[PDB]
C-alpha cells in the first residue's frame, strides 16, 4: 500500500459486503510480533442495488501495488460485470442541523458496465499516474481480461471500449 | 434376581449392558453396570487379602441363584478379570475359581432350553485355561465336562488336550 | 437431535420429508428403531439447554408425537399394526431408570408431567391397554411450587391456538397484554406448526390493517399505538429467536406489500451493513426533514402515525452529523435521543442498531455510534416522562434482547454494555471459536469425543455448522 504497511479486505463476494481491512504492522521487537487490526473504512461493489438481479458473486477480486485506485469486484455467476472503486477521501457536508477531525473516508465508483468474461489475468509493473498520458500508447498501467470465446480484448481501465485482438482453467499477464 | 422365571428383560443383552463409557450419556447406566463398575473398582483397590472372602460367598451364595445366563456372566465380569492377581500370589484359591466357573456352566447348561452364547464363554474358558490354570485341573475337570450336554461336550471337546 | 435443534420452527411440511427419509433410508428393526427414537426424544432438553431453548426442546419432543402418529397411520399395513410392537418397546425402555431419574432432577416434577405425557400420548395414539403399562411404569419408579412450566405450556397451547377466533378488529388490546406479561412460551407453544404460520399470517395482516387511520381521541389512539408498539416488539423478538422461519411465514405468497423493510434488514445471520447506506435509504424530498424535526422535538402527538420508522434513517443521519461530526450541539444530541427513547417507539433501536453496523463498516476511530448505543442502552427511560404505554417492563425487555442479540461485533470489539438484560442466561450458542488457534482442533475437539460418546454432541452441532459454512466441503 501507500505507507510501508500491509492491508487485506475480503470475506465472501457479493452475496454479502464484508471487508475486514486490516492494517497491520508486524516491527516491534526482537523475536516477536504486535499484528494490529485497525478498522479500515470497509465498503462494497454498489452493482447489487440493480432491482433487476443481484447474483454478481466475484471469485478474483485482485489488486494491485497501487492502493487506492482499483476494485476487482466483478459478476461472476454462470454473469459477467466489472466494477472500479477508489479511494477518494472528502470531507461531508456538515451542514441543515443550524444556521449555519471532519476529515472521513468514503470510497467512490470509477467505472463499470456489463460485459461477457470470466478470467482476469492481471491489473498492472506500469508506470505513475497524475500524467496525462494521450499520446502514449505503450502498455502504461494497461489492464488486461480474458475473453471466454476464443480471443482476448485486453483494453485499459475507464475506455473498456477495444483493442486490438486480430480476429481468425485461468490465465494471467507475461508482462509488458 | 428381579424376576429369572417370566423374563427379566428383552434388553437382557449382556454385553451392551455391562459395558462402560455408556455413562457418558445421559442414558444406557442402568444400576447394574454401576454396581458391577464400584466392585471392580474395590476389588482392584483392595487386591492383597480382601479376595480370600469370594470363594466361599460364591460358593453359598452364587451358586444356587442362577438359572439364565446373563447372571453367568455378570458374575464373570466380576471375578474374572482378577484371576492374574491369584496366578501371581493365591494360586490356594484360583483352582477353586476355575471349579466355580465350571459349575456355573455346568449349571446354566443342566436348565436351559438351548445355548446361544457359546463362543464368548468358550474362547474365555480357552483364555483361562491357556494362560492361568495350564493343564493341572485336567483330571477333576473331566468329571464335570463328562456329563454336560452332547453339543456343548463336543463343542469344548478340545480341553482334552 | 440434529434435526430439533436447527429447524424446530418453520415447520411447513418438513415432517413428511423427515418420516420418508428415515424409513426409507435406514435399515432399522421396528423394535430397535422405535426403542431408538423413543431414546433420541428422550436424551434431548438435559445436556445442552438452560433457558429459551428448554422449552423449545420439549416442543420438539412433544412435536415428535405427531410424527409416529403418522408413523402408524402410513408405516406399516396389516402385519402388526403398532398393536404391541409399541408396547413391549416402552415395556423394555421403561427399564431405563437413570434417564427417567435425571429428567426429574432436571424438571423437579418431571415424573408427574411424565405421567401426564403418556396419558396424553395414549389420549391421542392407541390406548386399548396400555392402561397396564402406565401402571407399569408408576410402580417402576416406586423406591426412586406455584406450576410446573410443561403442564401449563401443553395445556394452554390450545386455548393460545384458539384464543379468540375472532379475525377482526376494535377490540382491547388486553389480549396482546396478557401475552406480554407472560414468556416467549406462547410462542414456544405457537412453535407446534399447527398455527405458527397461519398465527403469523394473521398477525402480520392485522397489523397492516390496524394502521389505527387518523382519529382525534388522544387516549384511546395513543393506547392503541402503544399496542401496536408493543405487537411489532413481540413479532421481532419472534423473528429474532428463529428468523428465516418468521420472514417465512409472512413472505411466501400473496399480492401485497408489508413492512417488509424491518423486517428483511433489521437482524439475521448476515451483515447487510454496507447495503444499509444504499437501500434502505430511500429518502424522498417530500417531508424529508418534516418528519425528522417531528419525531426530534415531538416531546406533535395529535394524531397516532408511525411511519416514520421506515424513514429514520434520515434523522439518524442528520443526528450523527449534529452531535459530533460538526460540534453544533453538545448535549442536545441526547435529549434528542431521550426524546426518541420514549414509550411505544421500538423502531428507532433497529435503525440505531443499523448505523451502528454502518459505522462500524467505517474506521471506526470516531465510535460516536458506540455511545449513542451505550445512551441507548443506559437507564435513560426509566419511567421519567409521561411514557402512556403500562407494558414498557416487558417492552424494555424485549428492546434489549433485541439490542442483545444483534451489534455483537460492537458488543465484543468495544467496551461492555451495562447489561440492560437483567435475564438469566443468554444465548449460548455462539462463536466458541479459540481466536489463537489454527483450524486443526476440529478432529481433536470434536471428532475425537463424539467418536467415544453416544450422540452428534448437539452441543458442538452449531460450532460445526459455523466450520462448515465457514470454510470449505472439499
Amino acid at each position: 500500500t501507500g505507507g510501508g504497511n500491509i492491508v487485506v479486505a475480503t470475506a465472501d463476494g457479493s452475496s454479502a459486503s464484508p471487508v475486514q481491512f486490516y492494517k497491520v504492522c508486524v516491527s516491534v521487537v526482537s523475536e516477536k510480533c504486535r499484528i494490529d487490526t485497525e478498522i479500515l473504512p470497509s465498503l462494497f461493489m454498489r452493482c447489487t442495488t440493480d432491482l433487476n438481479r443481484k447474483d454478481k458473486f466475484p471469485a478474483i477480486t485482485h489488486l494491485k501495488f497501487l492502493a487506492r485506485d482499483m476494485s476487482e469486484q466483478v459478476l461472476l455467476c454462470a454473469s459477467s460485470i466489472v466494477e472500479c472503486w477508489s479511494l477518494r477521501k472528502e470531507g461531508l457536508p456538515v451542514n441543515n442541523i443550524f444556521q449555519q477531525q471532519p476529515t472521513i473516508l468514503k470510497w467512490r465508483i470509477l467505472s463499470a458496465t456489463n460485459d461477457l468474461d470470466r478470467v482476469s489475468a492481471v491489473a498492472l509493473t506500469n508506470t505513475d499516474l497524475k500524467v496525462a498520458s494521450d499520446t502514449q500508447f505503450y502498455p502504461g498501467l494497461g489492464l488486461a481480461l480474458a475473453f471466454h470465446d476464443g480471443s482476448v480484448h485486453i483494453v485499459h481501465r475507464l475506455s473498456l471500449q477495444t483493442m486490438a485482438v486480430f480476429y481468425s482453467k485461468a490465465m494471467q499477464l507475461s508482462w509488458t | 434376581s428381579p424376576s429369572l422365571t417370566s423374563e427379566t428383560e428383552w434388553v437382557g443383552y449382556p454385553f451392551r449392558l455391562f459395558d462402560f463409557t455408556a455413562c457418558h450419556q445421559s442414558y444406557s447406566e442402568m444400576s447394574c453396570s454401576y454396581t458391577l463398575a464400584l466392585a471392580h473398582a474395590v476389588w482392584h483397590h483392595s487386591s492383597i487379602g480382601q479376595l480370600s472372602l469370594i470363594p466361599k460367598f460364591l460358593t453359598e451364595v452364587l451358586l444356587p441363584i442362577v438359572k439364565t445366563e446373563f447372571q453367568l456372566l455378570y458374575v464373570y465380569h466380576l471375578v474374572g478379570p482378577f484371576l492374574q492377581r491369584f496366578q501371581q500370589e493365591r494360586t490356594r484359591c484360583m483352582i477353586e475359581i476355575g471349579v466355580a466357573f465350571y459349575d456355573m456352566l455346568l449349571n446354566v447348561d443342566q436348565c436351559s432350553t438351548h445355548l446361544n452364547y457359546m463362543d464368548p464363554i468358550c474362547d474365555f474358558l480357552y483364555h483361562m485355561k491357556y494362560m492361568f490354570t495350564g493343564d493341572s485341573v485336567k483330571e477333576q475337570v473331566e468329571k464335570i465336562i463328562c456329563n454336560l450336554k452332547p453339543a456343548l461336550k463336543l463343542r469344548l471337546r478340545f480341553i482334552t488336550h | 437431535l440434529l434435526e430439533g435443534t436447527m429447524n424446530l420452527t418453520g415447520e411447513t411440511q418438513s415432517l413428511v420429508e423427515q418420516l420418508t427419509m428415515v424409513k426409507r433410508m435406514q435399515h432399522i428393526p421396528t423394535p430397535l428403531f422405535v426403542l431408538e427414537i423413543w431414546k433420541a426424544c428422550f436424551v434431548g432438553l438435559i445436556e445442552s439447554p438452560e433457558g429459551t431453548e428448554e422449552l423449545k426442546w420439549t416442543a420438539f419432543t412433544f412435536l415428535k408425537i405427531p410424527q409416529v402418529l403418522v408413523k402408524l397411520k402410513k408405516y406399516s399395513h396389516g402385519d402388526k399394526d403398532f398393536t404391541e410392537d409399541v408396547n413391549c418397546a416402552f415395556e423394555f425402555l421403561l427399564k431405563l431408570t437413570p434417564l427417567l431419574d435425571k429428567a426429574d432432577q432436571r424438571c423437579n416434577c418431571d415424573c408427574t408431567n411424565f405421567l401426564l405425557q403418556e396419558c396424553g400420548k395414549q389420549g391421542l395414539l392407541s390406548e386399548a391397554s396400555v392402561n397396564n403399562l402406565m401402571a407399569k411404569r408408576k410402580a417402576d419408579r416406586e423406591h426412586a411450587i406455584l406450576r410446573a412450566e410443561p403442564t401449563v405450556t401443553n395445556i394452554l397451547k390450545t386455548m393460545d391456538a384458539d384464543h379468540s377466533k375472532s379475525p377482526e378488529g376494535l377490540l382491547g388490546v388486553l389480549g396482546h397484554m396478557l401475552s406480554g406479561k407472560s414468556l416467549d412460551l406462547l410462542l414456544a407453544a405457537a412453535a407446534a406448526t399447527g398455527k405458527l404460520k397461519s398465527f403469523a399470517r394473521k398477525f402480520i395482516n392485522l397489523n397492516e390493517f390496524t394502521t389505527y387511520g387518523s382519529e382525534e381521541s388522544t387516549k384511546p389512539a395513543s393506547v392503541r399505538a402503544l399496542l401496536f408498539d408493543i405487537s411489532f416488539l413481540m413479532l421481532c423478538h419472534v423473528a429474532q429467536t428463529y428468523g428465516s422461519e418468521v420472514i417465512l411465514s409472512e413472505s411466501r405468497t400473496g399480492a401485497e406489500v408489508p413492512f417488509f423493510e424491518t423486517w428483511m434488514q433489521t437482524c439475521m445471520p448476515e451483515e447487510g451493513k454496507i447495503l444499509n447506506p444504499d437501500h434502505p435509504c430511500f429518502r424522498p424530498d417530500s417531508t424529508k426533514v418534516e418528519s425528522l424535526v417531528a419525531l426530534l422535538n415531538n416531546s406533535k402527538l395529535v394524531q397516532m402515525k408511525w411511519h416514520e420508522a421506515c424513514l429514520s434513517i434520515s434523522a439518524a443521519i442528520l443526528e450523527i452529523l449534529n452531535a459530533w461530526e460538526n460540534g453544533v450541539l453538545a448535549f442536545e444530541s441526547i435529549q434528542k435521543i431521550t426524546d426518541n427513547i420514549k414509550g411505544k417507539v421500538c423502531s428507532l433501536a433497529v435503525c440505531a442498531v443499523a448505523w451502528l453496523v454502518a459505522h462500524v463498516r467505517m474506521l471506526g476511530l470516531d465510535e460516536r455510534e458506540k455511545s449513542l448505543q451505550m445512551i441507548r442502552q443506559l437507564a435513560g427511560p426509566l419511567f421519567s416522562e409521561n411514557t402512556l404505554q403500562f407494558y414498557n417492563e416487558r417492552v424494555v425487555i424485549m428492546n434489549s434482547i433485541l439490542e442483545r442479540m444483534c451489534a455483537d461485533v460492537l458488543q465484543q470489539t468495544a467496551t461492555q454494555i451495562k447489561f440492560p438484560s437483567t435475564g438469566v442466561d443468554t444465548m449460548p450458542y455462539w462463536n466458541l471459536l479459540p481466536p489463537k488457534r489454527p483450524i486443526k482442533e476440529v478432529l481433536t475437539d470434536i471428532f475425537a469425543k463424539v467418536l467415544e460418546k453416544g450422540w452428534v454432541d448437539s452441543r458442538s452441532i452449531h460450532i460445526f455448522d459455523t466450520l462448515l459454512h465457514m470454510g470449505g466441503v472439499y
